[PDB]
DNA sequence: TACCCCCCCTTCGGTGCTTTGCACCGAAGGGGGGG
């Protein structure tokens, strides 16, 4: 019994129209289970074709969880709101949780069930549950209350979200929180036993206003940047400078000071690629400069709150992986590079899907919005598997490219 | 009485006013006499001029029976209806059924005319009715139910036979009633007496709401009628498979020997379709008739060979792995089977897409790997365990080396050749001691004429001209023209991203005669070490080519 | 001379980087199949 916020879609476009996906068994009968439980407590009622309008559905199993969890695929749902979680009821960004010590995320998504949802607006949340074998036709359903993983569940939920934090963020005034979906980001520079006791007060306060809590621990101040580096040779062959001068080309649209005149010359002839070539007194100081230029900052980058952020990913081999995140292109905001992560040296997609959680995550925590992936990866291959190693309750949007390493920028 | 579905027009649009079609004299009796019969059991009303919609009506006999069907063409109306969201997600396969005791399938007795269309709707559905002659205008006519040629009927239908089997299904949670339109299969572990007392609770649960199962639809021995297969207690297998025997084929007749072969592929192993493919790429007219090369005579001779003897498949076992094992076909072509027990398949199929322009064996086994997992998924809810034709260190050098990530699940080898192998392996460091080829090419846009070469370390040189090529072309030809002038061991410098994309990706097949080239002669090689440099950077031989082949 | 669903093979046109050529993908029209 309580109100229900109006929300309309973007001026002139129509709700999600997404076919369902295919589902292993053990996610249908998690699905099947969820979703009963879930009408018996009216939280989701079962709908007809009549409702042209539809979104894919699926079950994850959150690190160390043991347990599903039921995640629906709004991004195509969140893209015709997009005014409704910025315009009027968006949550500002606290820039000061990227260097707190110690950050802890809990998955709130339950207490959206509470509140109602606008009557107008159940029309969008359709979803259908598939058949193994097509034994059964589409069992459709729609959300009445606020839908786990929507970008609209959280800004309607803020008003009562923060009364019921309040009182906490007075009894600890410099512990930061910040929410963004079905999850809450709380951090501290506190010692690691003084903020998981914060964390258990921070459980309770909320279970005495009706929520459960199914955390993960980040420590920001950690977290490296990946510069661009230059090889230390004592001997340099042809193919040595080639690929180094090759290299200083392409970061030379990064930072412009790069120069390649006097290491240019060394190879002016027309040499075998294995021949030893000593520099010359010039190149030597060119090289010396130019790995001073890499060190800098690069000029004129900043974040701009109104682009979207964007994430390429390399594969580099023997479990590494690089990533660079920037709104225009040669701006990176920020560069890395992940080793070791689940998978290494047995499976690529594992990896991948560990990799884009990651670096969503960060960009979260740094900026609050997530980045659109630029995947190294077939669309085929991708999307046959990414479902068994999601862990996250958010899912990025994502395109597909094939870029040949003509020249290793990133990683030596 | 069976609740009623809201349905509307796309906003601000109008019902359906477009003429009859005129209809031929022995389907109009047929029909007339059809049509009369609906307003004594309410399925059909006459309505007053006040209803000003018109719809064109025609009929064909059922298939495999005397009576007529009248199908309503609602192309107009179906433009200005609004879109619904089907739930017929995909089509069951007998592989995914479990073995049952006793089984039963049953038709339900016109299917779409059982339940009533939207009050409010009905209006829209005027169409009117011939006569003998044209002086009789004849009577118009509203349904009150679902229309067969309607694009709402179906999905209209299959969502509400779902909430009339949901209350029988469960208070029966032992019976599984694959539902599919109005046919279902029913089956159980149930004693054949009380399987038949429960299959009447659910003839009388569908008469509860109208539902008819008629006696001649209803089946009780096998072997079952069903999805176009026969259904026995322990096998199943396709209702068998006509092959034409013109002496002369058209590219209608391709196209149906084509697709019957694609049907028979799902149980009978091996079924190849490339070369018969082949001609029917590039035909014009659908009349036209086209040769048999001697290779798609040889195909379609070999695929009437396995069709000879009859094949079956088995049931599914939740108890036991899942197994799939895949064979190399050649020209890009794959088989695979899905089997639990040896040498008893559940089901057969082939995977031979060409896509890109350069590819390899290990990607086109890959993508047969993805479109098995994902129908097993579909058939079973899970990925199968995999026996591949592929060495296990072959697999190792590719998926790591390789620039995109790639990824196989749990497999096995399976020494059945011919094998997936990598044909070359380009060098990861500059060879010692290896002659060091600076090739580049050049052509003008509007000549179309150009030209290739190298300049080596050793001296050596050449440059060859071109006709009627492009930029790209030039810069693959220079490679060909060092690979052809080289030892076995070599060293290749370019500044080409386009080749060197191509080749890093150790394609072993190519649209290009070019490439498939390039290729043989990587082969042939002991050791290739591709660099690429950029251009016009006043580097090394790189700019010495450069020069050459501009002029 | 109708409707809905799945599958394969081909064509063709949008799309972006490999650049005004070439490569990729998806929509669509051909067929098989279900009802
Ligand atoms: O099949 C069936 O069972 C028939 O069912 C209804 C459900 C789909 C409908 N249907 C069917 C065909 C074959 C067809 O070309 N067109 C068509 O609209 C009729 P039926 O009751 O006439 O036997
Ligand atoms: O929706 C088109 C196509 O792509 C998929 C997944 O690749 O769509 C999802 O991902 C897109 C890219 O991030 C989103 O833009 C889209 O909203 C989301 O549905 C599949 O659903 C579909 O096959
Ligand atoms: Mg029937
Ligand atoms: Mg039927
Ligand atoms: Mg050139």
């Amino acid at each position: 019994p309580i109100e229900t916020v109006p929300v309309k879609l973007k001026p002139g476009m129509d709700g999600p129209k997404v076919k369902q996906w295919p589902l292993t068994e053990e996610k249908i009968k998690a699905l099947v289970e969820i979703c009963t439980e879930m009408e018996k407590e009216g939280k989701i009622s079962k709908i007809g074709p009549e409702n042209p309008y539809n979104t894919p559905v699926f079950a994850i199993k959150k690190k160390d969880s043991t347990k599903w969890r039921k995640l629906v695929d709004f991004r195509e749902l969140n893209k015709r709101t997009q005014d409704f979680w910025e315009v009027q009821l968006g949550i500002p960004h606290p820039a000061g949780l990227k260097k707190k010590k110690s950050v802890t995320v809990l998955d709130v998504g339950d207490a959206y069930f509470s509140v109602p949802l606008d009557e107008d607006f159940r029309k969008y949340t359709a979803f259908t549950i598939p058949s193994i074998n097509n034994e059964t036709p589409g069992i459709r359903y729609q959300y009445n209350v606020l839908p786990q993983g929507w970008k609209g569940s959280p800004a309607i939920f803020q008003s009562s979200m923060t009364k019921i934090l309040e009182p906490f963020k007075k009894q600890n005034p410099d512990i930061v929180i910040y929410q963004y979906m079905d999850d809450l980001y709380v951090g501290s520079d506190l010692e690691i036993g003084q903020h998981r006791t914060k964390i258990e007060e921070l459980r309770q306060h909320l279970l005495r206003w009706g929520l459960t809590t199914p955390g993960y621990e980040l420590h920001p101040d950690k977290w490296t940047v990946q510069p661009i580096v230059l090889p230390e040779k004592d001997s340099w062959t042809v193919n040595d400078i080639q690929k180094l001068v090759g290299k200083l080309n392409w970061a030379s649209q990064i930072y412009p000071g790069i120069k390649v005149r006097q290491l240019s010359k060394l190879l002016r002839g027309t040499k075998a690629l294995t021949e030893v070539i000593p520099l010359t007194e010039e190149a030597e100081l060119e090289l010396a400069e130019n790995r001073e230029i890499l060190k800098e900052p690069v000029h004129g980058v900043y974040y701009d709150p109104s682009k979207d952020l964007i994430a390429e990913i390399q594969k580099q081999g023997q479990g590494q992986w690089t990533y660079q995140i920037y709104q225009e292109p040669f701006k990176n905001l920020k560069t890395g590079k992940y080793a070791r992560m689940r998978g290494a040296h047995t499976n690529d997609v594992k990896q991948l899907t560990e990799a884009v959680q990651k670096i969503t995550t960060e960009s979260i925590v740094i900026w609050g919005k997530t980045p659109k992936f630029k995947l190294p990866i077939q669309k085929e291959t991708w999307e046959t598997w990414w479902t068994e190693y999601w862990q996250a309750t958010w899912i990025p949007e994502w395109e597909f490219v094939n870029t040949p390493p003509l020249v290793k920028l990133w990683y030596q | 009485p069976i609740e009623t579905v809201p349905v509307k027009l796309k906003p601000g649009m109008d019902g359906p006013k477009v003429k009859q079609w005129p209809l031929t004299e022995e389907k109009i009796k047929a029909l007339v006499e059809i049509c009369t019969e609906m307003e004594k059991e309410g399925k059909i009303s006459k309505i007053g001029p006040e209803n000003p919609y018109n719809t064109p009506v025609f009929a064909i006999k059922k298939k495999d029976s005397t009576k007529w069907r009248k199908l309503v063409d609602f192309r107009e109306l179906n433009k200005r209806t609004q879109d619904f969201w089907e739930v017929q997600l995909g089509i069951p396969h007998p592989a995914g059924l479990k073995k049952k005791k006793s089984v039963t399938v049953l038709d339900v007795g016109d299917a779409y005319f059982s339940v009533p269309l939207d009050e409010d709707f009905r209006k829209y559905t005027a169409f009117t009715i011939p006569s003998i002659n044209n002086e009789t205008p004849g009577i118009r006519y509203q349904y009150n139910v679902l229309p067969q040629g309607w694009k709402g009927s179906p999905a209209i239908f299959q969502s509400s036979m779902t909430k009339i089997l949901e209350p029988f299904k469960k208070q029966n949670p032992d019976i599984v009633i694959y539902q599919y339109m109005d046919d279902l299969y029913v089956g159980s572990d149930l004693e054949i007496g009380q399987h038949r007392t429960k299959i009447e609770e659910l003839r009388q649960h569908l008469l509860r709401w109208g539902l008819t199962t008629p006696d001649k639809k209803h089946q009780k021995e096998p072997p079952f009628l069903w999805m176009g297969y026969e259904l026995h207690p322990d096998k199943w297998t396709v209702q068998p498979i006509v092959l034409p025997e013109k002496d002369s084929w058209t590219v209608n007749d391709i196209q149906k020997l084509v697709g019957k072969l694609n049907w028979a592929s799902q149980i009978y192993p091996g079924i190849k379709v490339r070369q018969l493919s082949k001609l029917l790429r590039g035909t014009k007219a659908l009349t036209e008739v086209i040769p048999l090369t001697e290779e798609a005579e040889l195909e379609l001779a070999e695929n009437r060979e396995i069709l000879k003897e009859p094949v079956h498949g088995v049931y599914y076992d939740p108890s036991k792995d899942l197994i799939a094992e895949i064979q190399k076909q050649g020209q890009g072509q794959w088989t695979y089977q899905i089997y639990q027990e040896p040498f008893k398949n559940l089901k057969t199929g082939k995977y031979a897409r060409m896509r890109g322009a350069h590819t390899n064996d290990v990607k086109q086994l890959t993508e047969a790997v993805q479109k098995i997992t994902t129908e097993s998924i579909v058939i079973w809810g899970k990925t199968p365990k995999f026996k591949l034709p592929i060495q296990k260190e072959t697999w190792e050098t590719w998926w790591t080396e390789y620039w995109q990530a790639t990824w196989i699940p749990e497999w096995e080898f399976v020494n059945t050749p011919p094998l997936v192998k990598l044909w070359y392996q380009l060098e990861k460091e500059p060879i010692v001691g290896a002659e060091t080829f600076y090739v580049d090419g050049a052509a003008n846009r509007e000549t179309k004429l150009g030209k290739a070469g190298y300049v080596t370390n050793k001296g050596r040189q050449k440059v060859v001209p071109l006709t009627n090529t492009t930029n790209q072309k030039t810069e693959l030809q220079a490679i060909y023209l060092a690979l052809q002038d080289s030892g076995l061991e070599v060293n290749i410098v370019t500044d080409s991203q386009y080749a060197l994309g191509i080749i890093q990706a150790q394609p072993d097949k190519s649209e290009s005669e070019l490439v498939n080239q390039i290729i043989e002669q990587l082969i042939k090689k002991e050791k290739v070490y591709l660099a690429w440099v950029p251009a016009h950077k006043g580097i090394g031989g790189n700019e010495q080519v450069d020069k050459l082949v501009s002029a």
